[PDB]
């Protein structure tokens, strides 16, 4: 018969003083005294349990059911204990189960001296609650409640408020009502009764007192207004960092109505880096795992970032730390490119450098990524090569932003070879070689310059192309030599060691046109 | 001579395309004529590459002649083949003359019929008859001129060309054409009648000289409610005929009795194509005195048939009985002012008013009760001013606490609000086409207030004075109008308002309309939710100071059914952007749907899981619901009578698209269009609701004929209709698109009305009267250059997208960033881990790619500033500068004194000289070529403005065509797919299906969902007042 009972949870005056947030105090942070009750026991049978069970005569208390009102607040309401004293518990409460219950008694060191429980009129008695705010501390002092009749002015209530709050007698008050969560209303008339003075007037409502000092305006919250409002916005974020698998991160509290900037100093701060050094994502927020990038300029606030989790849910919202400034960091270009080695083979790497910068900058990273040759110069360079062939030699100042988008465009760094820096002017000649399987249409391969000396020995300069390439020996055996001018092409003999510049210069003059070029054939 | 062989095989291979092409259809446009050759493969034999714009540029004077010379041979009554759009544009675009040579070949599917029913073919069999009836000489320059026999031979393509331009343009956009006048406002002429006697007493006796009568006598007995012909002064008008609605007695005049004015359907917009028997109710009523009555005729009152929803189908001829047509009758309400047509009013006549009642006095009074602007209740008193606690206008109630438009000048902030260079004549040998460049705007939104008291200022006597209302307001400073301007507004929501202090007052005559302005925290709910809720909802959070220019919290002071889904068949959905606008709206459920294209059946199929969707012309369809069928081909269940409630589409007008006169051809291929199957199917199914649609010049097409027609078959067939044009952009998206309007409801129901437009836009793109048979005719909307919302443009609808280049083509791609602009985030949706897709943009050629890399990134920067550099492509082609070897008159050198000319042509009298012409450079050669004859082509190539909004409808971006600018702002790359979906104001989540190229068609055809939900919306209004 367990469906037949009810839990009905007793809370006590001891647990309204030191509650820092709305109404009188935190659901979570009260002990109840609950009770299995039977569904069809009276009020009365219960109010006599109670005083027998806890110690009092049931005339020095008084039963409050706590009541949930329309705009959110739950606060006490009216029981009568000799009219509705036969009702059953569970016709009163509108079918709610666990009924919480305000039970106010005398003071038991102020009942061993003889006072009682005082009288109350249900029409003409209301019973106000007392809070006092401190600006130098930020936080309230219950000052217990109070019975007064509705007529009573105000004034009449101020002797008695400061010296329950230990105030100096006729001490300037500046009096509040809290009518709810960002509702806090000034009250500007002390001459007025309580009926006037408090638009819709129930048992349980709250009025805020301070102070009037001019030392309230050193706090950075002098009045109870700007303390409710502040405790409205603010919400515990759960930080992690996306790179660390599982990481529970930390906590820190904030205001929802931030900026990106704000909440970027505060977890920099709480992270002991440069807030610029730190990237944010807002979280997926069905799943637990980050989601969309935000940037920098982000013009929204908290609640935009948090705006899809459940009040329940714990928020989160991931970052990672950056090794460069959050601006250049979002202006950085995926910049595929090839580096050469001193071994003169290609490796694919991808470089992020700021979208408004120069070559020397992309060489810079990229100096920094690679090394550089045993005691070779150390100088990098840029050569931009479409259809495997060298279209160009980017300068060190040229901007970032006019190079060739197209996918056929392959940027590649590398270190100037030695024997080609200084060579001898009217002797040798740097022609441009590559290869082709049969005809010289079906070019491949990579390109390369190559040296080429005065009436000079052609097995020289073929064991000069083997150091280059160096594949095995005998393979060499199959390549056909060419000299290639304008699609025309004639085959050199090997063995006849036919070598002059004349050959591979263009006609006098001429350097618009393409010069004429060194042949290889073989197959791949 | 290799390469010139290789050149006559290209322009040979050319011709071949483009003349099967041609074959193929004769519809096609610019773009798709590019699409088809660069499509093409190349032969084996012959070693080229592929087709690109250049070559048929290049290859125009060729393919022209040969196209001409293809249509020289046989001469017919069909449409000449060089006349296509496409092919037209290829002629405007390159100095190509026509009409030389031919002729050296040496010696070298059926007219369909629209499954009509019988009452629509004798509706457009009816009008038959009327169509029978019936400057810009020949050049005389051109060899097809000069050549000696008007003859076929003889045809001047030049003049067929301006001919098919004068049937292109609107003539004409005059602004007046002054609204219409009243009906019967001229005199009438007096009958000289025998006797004139009353029969019984008075039988209504109202104390003053009327003395109210039942039966008259002039030689015929007359009684209240008959129905008489009148003879006005002859002024090249008809007779007149009213029903005399009280007869009476005055002690003063004479005999005297009010008629209420019939209006026949020729002087409505039907004109010649109503019924001549046919008249309609207006709200025309006069006092007169009977001495005019020339003869009694007898009208009836065609009421629907009580299984009206069941009539569709039946023979005309069965339903004919009886005695008709022998007699007048009138079946609906005529407002010829919005060119409205209504059920007639059910207004009942109050027993003291049996005798008297004129349904057009009673509207007439009401009407001009509704408009006065009178104040409700008295509050409190003052010595100079009286208080009221709330007011009302135009049938709208205010109250203190509601919040209120103000037109734009209304008031003034206290911010400074806009606090106010030229360069250096760039180098002629760098920009040497600079000079070209040279040598209204949208207002600000309805300003938004709350009221604090509305009062009235006592008179001299002490009396209030109602005749004006003075109202105290309390400003919103929108985002834009604080101190950060604009750039404040780039992300904030477009609702939101920031509270302030300062009072205005403004004339209660200033008041425009009401909108619900409230708070965002005391919501009940995420305000979201309030503000897709209802229409003008706005939410202030924090209040503005303009003194310190700071945000502080607003002072506390400041804080304060579902009709079932209807069974819904969309004819030619397309990708079903309607569709979708409708289940945003809430109130239509599409069941079935009809398409020809397959990918767009492909799309609807993805978007709407629970439809069905046949892929068949709706002819087949239709014939078969006629036949009995229950299952098609494919074992589809087709809807029968009574399945569909609402029925919506939009068909196209290709095979009627002229604007000239209706010809003996141009209707026998109306006929059997798609409009025709349209209505067949309306008059068939019976729909609740039927909403037809189209582009703006389907309201003068044929000189206002399809419209005409089309009101009149829907009029015969018993509903109720009413039309207009809208403007795409003022109902939230960055496009000036009209678009024409044909609303339809069923008897008994509410005829919707236009919705009022949203968003503030452009003045020079807001027209939209209409011009029909010389009347003027505009819609119901009364907000006209203004409204609440601020205009949605190009950077609050594609800033956020992630960056991608030319040729781009991946399906699926992060987002890699947060919504930016209310559009984006209302794109987007409540979930925040997607993948986009569809953000693909063309792969162009290479040349052009360089073209388009080297235009400046300034706003309205186009060709016109295009450098004159020499430029390496991707392909390894060699791109040589313009060279200018002829001089203009008309233009001048530049400073530099270099020539500015660039073929023969410039001189006037002169042929374009043959082998001066230059391709594959970086700025154009046509261009400078034609510059002075198309207003120098100004915004071809140039790039969309951050600021500014979508040309027109983007079907396939090019950027040569005539959809004006296609570019990108920022990036090197044309508009892609996601891109033009995200300017209809698709959302992010609408799926489509196929290549790019019909991904581009789709989106582009299909009509903006914001508009179809702006449209959705109007109607659900109408469902829930009859309920």
């Amino acid at each position: 018969e367990a469906h037949l009972y009810m839990q009905v949870q007793i809370v006590a005056e001891d647990q309204f003083c030191g509650h820092q947030g709305n109404d009188m105090y935190d659901e979570e942070k009260v002990k109840y005294t609950v009770f299995k009750v039977l569904k069809n026991s009276s009020l009365a049978e219960f109010v006599q349990s109670l005083s027998q069970t806890m110690g009092f005569p049931q005339d020095q208390i008084r039963l409050w059911p706590m009541q949930a009102r329309s705009n959110g607040t739950k606060r006490p309401a009216m029981l009568d204990n000799e009219a509705d004293g036969n009702k059953t518990m569970i016709e009163l409460s509108d079918n709610e189960n666990p009924w919480t219950i305000f039970l106010e008694t005398v003071d038991p060191e102020l009942a061993a001296s003889g006072a009682t429980l005082p009288k109350f009129d249900k029409d003409h008695d209301v019973m106000l609650f007392l809070k006092m705010y401190d600006p130098k501390t930020r936080s309230l002092n219950y000052c217990g409640h109070i019975y007064t009749p509705i007529s009573c002015k105000i004034r009449d209530l101020l002797p008695v408020m400061c010296d329950r709050a230990g105030f100096i007698q006729d001490t300037s008050l500046i009096l509040y009502e809290e009518v709810k969560p960002n509702l806090t209303e000034r009250i500007q008339d002390y001459d007025v009764s309580l009926d006037k003075a408090l638009d819709e007037l129930m048992d349980g409502d709250i009025i805020v007192f301070q102070k009037d000092d001019p030392e309230n305006d050193n706090s950075e919250l002098p009045t109870a207004k700007e303390y409710f409002r502040d405790l409205y916005h603010r919400v515990d974020v759960i930080f992690c960092d996306k790179t660390i698998p599982n990481d529970p991160g930390f906590v820190v509290t904030l205001s929802n109505r931030m900026n990106y900037f704000q909440v970027a100093k505060t977890v920099a701060q709480r992270l002991n880096t440069d807030p610029m050094l730190l990237q944010f994502f807002k979280s997926q927020g069905y799943r637990d795992g980050p989601g969309n990038p935000l940037r920098h300029n982000y013009e929204g606030t908290l609640r935009d970032l948090l705006q899809f989790f459940k009040p329940r849910q714990p928020k989160k919202l991931y970052y990672q730390q950056l090794k460069m400034k959050i601006t250049d960091f979002e202006n950085r270009r995926s910049f595929k490119c090839i580096w050469l080695n001193s071994q003169f083979r290609e490796e694919e790497i991808t470089l992020y450098p700021d979208k408004h910068g120069c070559v020397r900058d992309l060489l810079e990273e990229c100096k920094k990524a690679v090394e550089l040759g045993e005691k070779a110069s150390g100088k990098l360079r840029l050569l931009e090569i479409v259809s495997y062939k060298i279209i160009g030699v980017h300068q060190e100042d040229e901007l970032l932003e006019c190079l060739s988008p197209a996918t056929s465009r392959t940027f590649r760094i590398e270190e100037i070879p030695l024997d080609q820096v200084d060579i001898d002017k009217e002797n040798e000649m740097l022609v441009t070689v590559a290869h082709f399987h049969k005809e010289v249409f079906g070019t491949f391969g990579i390109p390369f310059l190559l040296r080429i000396h005065q009436g000079e020995h052609f097995r020289e300069v073929m064991k000069r192309i083997q150091s280059l390439l160096d594949i095995q020996e005998k393979e060499f055996e199959k390549f056909k030599f060419a000299i290639v001018m304008m699609g025309r092409h004639q085959y050199i003999n090997e063995d006849e060691y036919e070598v002059n510049l004349k050959d591979f210069e263009p006609q006098p003059g001429n350097m618009s046109h393409p010069r004429p070029w060194l042949g290889l054939d073989h197959f791949n | 001579y290799a390469p010139i062989f290789g050149l006559m095989q290209e322009k040979i291979y050319i011709s071949k395309i483009v003349v099967e092409f041609l074959q193929s259809n004769s519809d096609s446009t610019y773009e798709d004529l590019i699409n088809k050759i660069e499509t093409t493969v190349p032969p084996s034999g012959l070693n080229l590459n592929r087709f690109t714009e250049d070559s048929l540029l290049r290859h125009a004077q060729f393919v022209v002649e040969q196209v001409e010379s293809y249509d020289e041979a046989g001469d017919s009554d069909e449409q000449p083949i060089f006349l296509t759009p496409c092919m037209r544009d290829l002629i405007k675009l390159a100095g190509v003359t026509l009409g030389q040579r031919r002729a050296q070949a040496r010696r070298q599917r059926g007219p369909t019929k629209a499954t009509t029913t019988k009452l629509v073919y004798q509706i457009f069999d009816t009008f038959f008859a009327e169509q029978i009836e019936k400057k810009r000489r020949r050049c005389g320059v051109c060899e097809v001129c000069q050549q000696p026999e008007a003859c076929q031979e003889r045809r001047c393509p030049n003049m067929a060309m301006k001919e098919a331009d004068d049937d292109e343009e609107v003539d004409d956009n005059i602004p007046e054409m002054p609204s219409p006048k009243k009906m019967h406002q001229g005199k009438k002429k007096k009958q000289n009648k025998n006797r004139i006697s009353w029969v019984g007493e008075a039988v209504k006796t109202d104390g003053k000289k009327s003395y109210y009568k039942k039966v008259c006598i002039d030689a015929e007995t007359l009684e209240v409610g008959d129905c008489v012909s009148v003879i006005p002064d002859d002024s090249s008008k008809p007779l007149y005929l009213a029903r005399v609605t009280a007869l009476w007695e005055d002690s003063s005049n004479g005999q005297m009795f009010h008629a209420h004015w019939f209006c026949a359907g020729t002087d409505t917009v039907l004109g010649a194509t109503s019924d001549p028997l046919e008249l309609f109710l207006v709200d025309e009523c006069e006092d007169m005195q009977l001495s005019y009555i020339h003869s009694k005729v007898k009208v009836i009152y065609k009421a629907p048939s009580e299984n009206w929803a069941m009539e569709g189908g039946m023979d005309p001829e069965s339903l004919l009985e009886g005695d008709d047509g022998k007699t007048y009758f009138y079946q609906l309400w005529y407002d010829q002012d919005y060119a409205r047509f209504e059920s007639p009013p059910k207004t009942q006549p109050t027993e003291d008013n049996k005798f008297k009642f004129c349904v057009s006095c009673a509207r007439l009074a009401e009407m001009r009760q509704k408009e006065i602007p009178r104040v409700l209740e008295q509050l409190e008193d003052l010595d100079s001013r009286v208080l009221y606690y709330s007011a009302t206008k135009n049938g709208i109630l205010y109250r203190v606490g509601d919040g209120v438009y103000l037109p734009p000048e209304a008031f003034t902030f206290n911010i400074k609000l806009s606090s106010p260079p030229r360069k250096e004549p760039v180098d002629e040998d760098l920009y040497p086409e600079h000079y070209r460049k040279y040598s209204l705007d949208a207002p600000e939104p309805y300003r938004i207030g709350r009221i604090k008291e509305i009062f009235c200022p006592k008179k001299s006597n002490g009396r209030p004075n109602e005749t004006d209302i003075k109202i105290r307001v309390n400003k919103f400073y929108r985002p834009e109008n604080t101190h950060k301007s604009t750039p404040a507004s780039y992300h904030a929501d477009i609702n939101l308002l920031y509270w302030s202090d300062e009072e205005a007052v403004v004339d209660f005559k200033a008041v425009q309309g009401r909108c619900t302005v409230e708070y965002g925290e005391d919501l009940p709910e995420c305000v979201q939710v309030y503000s897709m809720g209802g229409p003008n909802r706005f939410y202030f959070l924090e209040a503005y100071n303009a003194k310190s220019k700071s945000f502080e919290d607003p002072p506390n002071h400041a804080r304060s059914i579902k009709l079932p889904k209807l069974r819904t068949l969309d004819v030619f959905s397309g990708c079903g952007g309607l569709s979708e606008g409708f289940h945003q709206a809430g109130i239509s459920d599409t069941l079935w749907a009809i398409e020809m294209w397959d990918p767009a059946a492909q799309a609807f199929r993805l978007n709407n899981p629970g439809s069905t969707v046949f892929t068949e012309d709706c002819n087949i369809l239709l014939k078969l619901v006629m036949a009995g069928e229950t299952t098609n081909s494919r074992g589809q269940r087709l809807p029968q009578k009574g399945d569909v409630e609402m029925l919506c589409g939009g068909p196209p007008c290709q095979g009627f698209s002229g604007m000239n006169r209706f010809n003996s051809r141009t209707y026998s291929k109306f006929k059997n269009s798609l409009v025709v199957s349209f209505l067949s199917y309306c008059d068939y199914y019976r729909p609740r609701f039927f909403l037809l649609e189209n582009v703006r010049n389907f309201v003068s097409f044929k000189r206002s004929m399809v419209l005409k027609l089309t009101l009149r078959c829907l009029v015969r067939m018993g509903y109720q209709c009413t039309f207009g044009v809208l403007q795409a952009g003022q109902y939230g998206v960055a496009q000036t698109r009209r678009r024409a309007i044909i609303l339809a409801a069923a008897p008994g129901e509410k005829l919707p009305l236009f919705p009022e437009p949203l968003h503030v836009f452009a003045p020079r793109a807001c027209q939209l009267s209409v011009v029909v048979d010389d009347k003027k005719f505009v819609s119901n909307i009364t907000r006209l250059s203004s409204g609440p919302f601020r205009t949605i443009t190009v950077r609050d609808t594609m800033s956020d997208l992630p960056e991608v280049r030319n040729g781009a083509s991946a399906l699926e791609i992060s987002y890699n960033g947060e919504p930016q602009s209310w559009f984006q985030r209302q794109l987007r949706g409540a979930q925040y881990q997607p993948i986009l897709r569809d953000h693909i943009c063309k792969d162009m050629s290479a040349l052009v790619a360089a073209r388009m890399r080297h235009i400046p990134l300034a706003p309205g920067s186009d060709w016109r500033d295009l450098p004159n550099i020499e430029v390496r492509l991707s392909d390894g082609t060699m791109a040589r500068k313009l060279r200018y070897t002829h001089h203009d008159r008309k233009n001048g050198r530049s400073s530099s004194g270099a020539l500015r000319g660039v073929c023969s042509c410039v001189e006037a009298g002169k042929a374009c000289d043959p082998a001066a012409r230059q391709f594959n450079t970086l700025i154009p050669w046509c261009l400078p070529h034609t510059g002075n004859r198309h207003n120098h082509w100004a915004g071809l190539y140039g790039r969309l403005e951050w600021d500014g909004f979508f040309s027109t409808t983007v079907t396939n971006p090019e950027p040569m065509g005539k959809q004006g600018r296609v570019l990108h702002p920022e990036q090197h790359r044309v508009v892609s797919v996601r891109e033009c979906a995200r300017s209809q104001g698709f959302p992010d989540t609408y799926r489509l299906f196929g290549n790019i190229l019909d991904k581009h068609r789709q989106v582009g055809n299909a009509v903006p969902p914001p508009l179809a939900k702006a449209i959705g919306l109007e109607i659900k209004l109408c469902m829930l007042a009859k309920a």
